[PDB]
């Protein structure tokens, strides 16, 4: 911010739909991650916990499934089952679970489309830069794998002298 | 894309209990919890609720809270912290206090 | 209407009555939309107009009557109590359609082990969904360069810093 | 130390090896998301776990590519 | 355990896309007039009382 | 009762699934947090993998007892009520769906609801099955065709093995004896240089 | 929770951010003349334009030059309460840009 260009601004502005319409990071990436599998984890723990404190009704197998927590705050033996008859069938849940599988395949088909499409921009660079790699050896020259394992490195230094000097070739894009 | 199918007179008595809601905090948070904010068509009906701050429709509102809410709600940080239970429970005992 | 994810209680009727006992459990289960107006216990609720009745009297005319009926599974007096909707087409033997849940003057539907147990399932698989098709889209593949998320000198300015920093905070 | 020519045949047999493996993932993958595919038993429950399934296969067949 | 009503399924409709197509009408001045039909507020004068 | 207990070993089976998905997850959650900056893809995916192994077993376990586990059904009692004053039961056998899966469901009936739209009904079930029957048979076709190559060779492709053949092993096999009697030249020289053998 | 989590309409005037800063310029100089303690080599400084300016000779192709202009509220004419202290804030010039 300067006091000169504001001035111009501001002098310039002086010169001059009832809706209001208005239209990252790799941690960030991270935290969405980490939640969700968070979530995943509870979820699962809590079905953990439930079926441990019946079977530990039933067995010792389940003592040690049940969480510390859960086993110090309530005493075992607690839950119940009985038979009883299973739910009447929903017809929109079948549909529902049609309706996704569907949406699914056609979601992975496009995926390998699109995968193929930014792979085959790779290929193209990819084939440019070891084209021009071919043009410099073709003259004679030697070249090695840098140290960082990317890219190459010709030797400028192999007419003669003392000092041993490489260099490596990379694509300004 | 379904042929809308709205009533003229109907959205009107609804899109006043709507601002109402909004003023509750925890249809907010159950709201956030349903991830009704990650749809950007909901922040776009939003701004569409600004049409009720307006005086012979805001004549009409009853809970002045909503249209605080409202405001609250465009901070996006903001929508993220009242899915937190927490904050909810904070923006409820405001209120309440204030009350 | 989905019956099972629900949680239902009337306080206000608890308080007409006064506490829960026993009876008044039924008769609370006969205001909750788990009870089923055909019911037998309601078709004897209707056939005696306000005279008084015993509850061994109660078991024994369920078993008598065929059809579908809520009887007392468990009952515990201070704060739980245990109904289900068990069928019998003859005595002495019953089918159980549903189970049901009393806690806290509060019913619930106490449901099967498989739809809870799937439904967890359920939850885990769209949380993996979500999270990896979320990284899915992210990464970036160069050959050379590898796998990419999107100065020894500058290392040694902030050794410098950090260093003066501790000297700073020492004093 | 190894030999010259343990040497080299060390090198061909671990290239075939990461090869093989990498046209293999891409076989077995393809052919597990098709026995995948059918959903005639369609237990809402068994079709989402398989949504999953198919995404992540599809992305570690890209990454055998890779 | 709690709950309460969704918005109404027009909130679902919005779009820029939608959006856009609305401004290009204006720029050109059935699916876009029933558009603007949707974005105007017709506030009422008198009558009603209930929720 | 022999009811029940065919329901006792099923339901003992699934606890042990998901017991150890509950460790692999954990062990996922370690990894994370292992280091500040996001964890490199390989990884990850790797274990992404994992995990897909072990909701698939939970999922074939599920629909394996599936009846036993339908006809079964659970409610708190006896034991559990000296702890029974707490909410803590409702939310640990509420079934009720995560709000994400609540919504989804619903968006995706929507979107059936445009289906409906564009045709009948009575039509789409049908066409289903012939759809499902359609996949049984790409599966099938696919085991042959690929049964038919050939995948471990060194371009020995169908047309390639008509063409010629190309033996690794014989070519080192090669390479070997070559070198080994060349030693044996070696040696026979040295002692020819020593003391004369010509 | 409402004002940490109250934002102000988007709105803002560049006429009035220029008064601000004029007024901020001319507020670190009340500051600085009864500011207790500047030490002697900063005694030169300039009040730049929304700035405050220090500079002092140095190598690695620059001068060790820091600017300071500061945001706490309280303190504002507090900060001449507290002429023991205040919230400054920096922006320093050298030849590096990033770090």
């Amino acid at each position: 911010l300067k006091e000169e260009d504001l001035q111009k601004e501001l002098q310039k502005e002086s010169i001059k739909t009832l809706d209001s319409k208005r239209n990252m990071d790799s941690q960030a990436y991270k935290k969405e991650l980490i939640e969700q599998i968070m979530i995943a984890q509870t979820e699962c723990s809590l079905a953990l916990d439930m079926t441990s404190l019946l079977l530990s009704k039933f067995k010792e197998n389940s003592i040690e499934t049940i969480s510390p927590f859960l086993k110090s705050t309530v005493p075992p033996s607690s839950l119940q089952f009985s038979r009883s008859q299973p739910p009447e069938s929903k017809e929109s849940d079948a549909t529902l679970a049609k309706c996704w599988k569907e949406k699914s395949l056609t979601s992975s088909c496009k995926f390998l489309f699109e995968a193929k499409e930014r792979l085959t921009s790779v290929v193209e660079t990819e084939h440019e830069y070891y084209t021009e790699l071919v043009k410099v050896k073709e003259a004679s020259w030697p070249l090695f794998n840098s140290q960082g394992s990317n890219h190459l490195s010709v030797q400028y230094s192999c007419l003669g002298g003392i000092s041993l000097g490489l260099g490596l070739i990379r694509m300004k894009p | 894309l379904l042929s809308k199918v709205p009533d003229d007179k109907s959205r009107f008595e609804i899109e006043l209990e709507f601002v109402q809601m909004l003023s509750n905090p925890w249809y907010l948070n159950f709201l956030a919890q349903h991830k009704y904010f990650e749809d950007e068509a909901f922040l776009q009906y939003l701004e569409y609720m600004e049409y009720w701050r307006e005086p012979e429709y805001v004549k009409f509102i009853i809970y002045p809270t909503c249209l605080h809410m409202l405001t609250l709600l465009k901070n996006p940080q903001f929508r993220n912290d009242i899915s937190r239970a927490d904050l909810s429970k904070q923006v409820n005992d405001e209120i309440y206090y204030e009350w | 209407v989905d019956l099972t994810s629900i949680q239902w209680r009337m306080p206000e009727w608890v308080q007409s009555m006064g506490g829960l006992r026993t009876e008044n459990v039924l008769e609370y289960f006969s205001q909750s939309p788990f009870y089923s107006h055909k019911s037998n216990n309601e078709m004897l609720k209707m056939q005696s107009q306000f005279n008084a009745l015993d509850l061994g009297d109660l078991n024994s005319q369920l078993k008598r009557l065929t059809g579908i009926q809520f009887v007392i599974i468990h009952e515990r007096p201070p704060f739980l109590w245990v109904i289900q909707k068990q069928n019998r087409l003859n005595e002495n033997e019953v089918k159980p359609l549903t189970v049901y849940f009393v806690c806290n003057e509060n019913i619930y539907m106490a449901p099967n082990a498989y739809t809870l147990l799937a439904t967890r399932m359920l939850n885990a698989t769209y949380c993996f969904q979500k999270a990896l098709t979320k990284i899915e889209k992210f990464p970036q593949y160069n050959p050379q360069e590898g796998y990419t998320y999107p100065s020894p000198e500058d290392f040694s300015v902030v050794r410098a810093f950090m260093q003066s920093l501790h000297s700073s905070k020492e004093a | 130390s190894d030999s010259f020519q343990r040497q080299l045949v060390q090198r061909t047999n671990t290239l075939n090896s990461s090869i093989d493996n990498a046209t293999l993932t891409i076989l077995s993958r393809f052919q597990d998301i098709l026995d995948i595919a059918i959903n005639e038993g369609k237990d809402k429950y068994t079709v989402a776990p398989e949504v999953y399934q198919i995404e992540c296969h599809t992305v570690s067949m890209v990454r055998a590519v890779e | 355990f709690s709950a309460f009503p969704p918005p109404p399924p027009y909130y679902k409709l919005f779009t820029r896309e939608n959006i856009e197509k609305v401004i290009s009408n204006m720029e050109k001045e059935e699916i876009e007039s029933l558009a603007k039909l949707f974005k105007k507020p017709s506030c009422l004068t008198s009558g009603t009382y209930q929720m | 009762d022999i009811s029940t207990e065919k329901t006792v070993e099923s339901l003992e089976a699934i606890r042990h699934r998901i017991a150890q998905i509950v460790q692999s997850l954990t062990h996922f959650l370690a990894i994370l947090h292992q280091s500040e900056s996001l964890s490199p893809w390989p990884t990850i995916h790797k274990n992404f993998n994992i995990l897909l192994s072990q909701i698939h077993s939970l999922s074939n376990n599920l629909a394996a007892h599936s009846h036993t586990l339908q006809t079964t059904s659970i409610y708190p009692s006896l034991e559990f009520p000296v702890k029974e004053q707490e909410p803590l039961l409702t939310t640990l056998l509420r079934t009720k769906a995560l709000p994400e899966v609540e919504e989804w469901e619903a968006n995706t009936l929507q979107e059936y609801e445009a289906s409906i739209s564009s045709q009948p009904k009575k039509k789409e079930a049908n066409d289903a099955y012939q759809k499902d029957q359609l996949w049984d048979q790409a599966r099938i076709i696919f085991m042959e065709e690929r049964e038919n190559y050939s995948w471990f060779d060194f371009v020995t492709r169908r047309q390639e093995s008509e063409g010629e053949f190309v033996s690794q092993r014989q070519l080192e096999i090669d390479r070997a004896t070559e070198e080994q009697n060349a030693n044996q030249m070696l040696t026979d020289i040295l002692s020819f240089m020593k003391s004369g053998k010509r | 929770t409402s004002k940490l989590y109250m934002l102000s309409e988007s709105p803002l005037s560049t006429k009035q951010i220029l008064q601000t800063l004029h007024a901020l310029n001319m507020l670190i100089r009340i500051r600085l003349s009864l500011y207790e303690i500047i030490p002697t080599p900063f005694q030169h400084f300039t009040i730049a334009n929304g700035r405050c300016t220090f500079t002092v000779p140095n190598e690695f192709s620059v001068s060790l030059t820091t600017n300071s202009q500061d945001p706490k509220s309280t303190g504002i004419s507090f900060q001449w309460i507290v002429v023991d202290f205040q919230f400054h804030l920096p922006d320093f010039s050298s030849t590096p840009a990033k770090y």
